[PDB]
């Protein structure tokens, strides 16, 4: 039956997402 | 920031009320007659064709600071939300590059 | 109360229903959280409600009832023996324990399987009912052992003031 294990839905964090905007900009 | 020594990314298009005020001006002048750089007009010009873009993405930088200050009081549903957080996150990284 | 716990999972149990179909992400991990949330805050309720039964027997605390004892005599034959049993009883008094506490602990399973599908129906304790709060209880095995020795020591005082009434049958068999 193969309980839960639905992929654990999540996103990156506003200070990851910012982080890796800053990542990006050094990359810009 | 102000308690937050990391970089608080304002990101939007490179715009302020001094392309409104040049756009201001350059009617002023066409209006009124006058003489003036017209490389400057030209300039004005294509800030007054940018101008609408640059209004969404002020609009889009708003709608993001809102969506942010929902996560920060209802982080008791933060991850409810998780979808939406991710989707607009993919937005924008398209859009920073 | 058995109604008002319904009722309050019935709008819990709409608004999960209204969550699904709202799209949001994470559904089964924030299910998974208003399960554990429903737990603790059911078994608060449980811990509270056993205290309140063993109290009885010797406002979120509740307050159940008692129903009558077999005592009885008769001489058919000259057997001066209670009816119905002494065992008779303590199964009464047992099973109106097991009634109260199932008022309680048998409230609706929440439903978060709703928006899950794809096997059959998983009504085990937890899933028809709230079946492992029993054992969820906030304060401890303690209350339950309270219930247990209320009812032990309320048996024993039942059988010692049968024994010292009922010694007499030798008055009618001498």
């Amino acid at each position: 039956r193969k309980l839960v294990h639905d992929k654990e839905l999540a996103a990156e964090d506003e200070q990851v997402f910012l982080m890796k905007q800053q990542s990006l900009l050094a990359k810009q | 920031v102000r308690g937050r020594t990391g970089n608080v990314l304002k990101l939007k298009v490179n715009f302020l009320p001094e392309i409104i005020t040049l756009s201001k001006e350059v009617r002023n002048l066409k209006w009124l007659g006058f003489r003036v750089p017209l490389a400057i007009v030209n300039k004005a010009h294509q800030a007054n064709q940018l101008y609408p873009f640059a209004i969404s993405l002020i609009e889009s930088v708003r709608t993001y600071e809102r969506t942010c200050e929902k996560v920060e009081e209802r982080n008791t549903i933060s991850l409810l939300v998780a979808g939406l957080k991710k989707e607009v996150q993919a937005l924008i990284a398209e859009g920073i590059a | 109360d058995h109604k008002t716990f319904s009722e309050i999972l019935n709008r819990v149990q709409k608004a999960v229903d209204d969550l699904n179909l709202h799209s949001y992400s994470n559904l089964p991990i924030w299910v998974n959280k208003l399960d554990m949330e429903i737990e603790r805050i059911l078994g608060v309720r449980l811990q509270a409600g056993l205290r309140a039964w063993t109290q009885v027997l010797l406002k979120p605390g509740g307050e159940p009832k008692i129903k009558n004892v077999v005592h009885e005599l008769r001489i058919t034959n000259q057997v001066i023996y209670l009816n119905p049993p002494i065992e008779e009883c303590r199964y009464k008094l047992y099973q109106e324990m097991f009634a109260w506490k199932m008022v309680v602990l048998s409230l609706p399973r929440i439903q978060s399987q709703r928006y899950q599908v794809g096997v059959h129906y998983e009504l085990t304790e937890e899933e028809k009912f709230y079946r492992n709060a029993l054992t969820r209880m906030p304060d401890g095995p303690v209350a339950l052992e309270e219930s247990y020795s209320a009812v032990m020591g309320i048996v024993s005082e039942v059988e010692q003031y049968v024994k010292v009434w009922l010694q007499y049958q030798c008055l009618w068999d001498m």
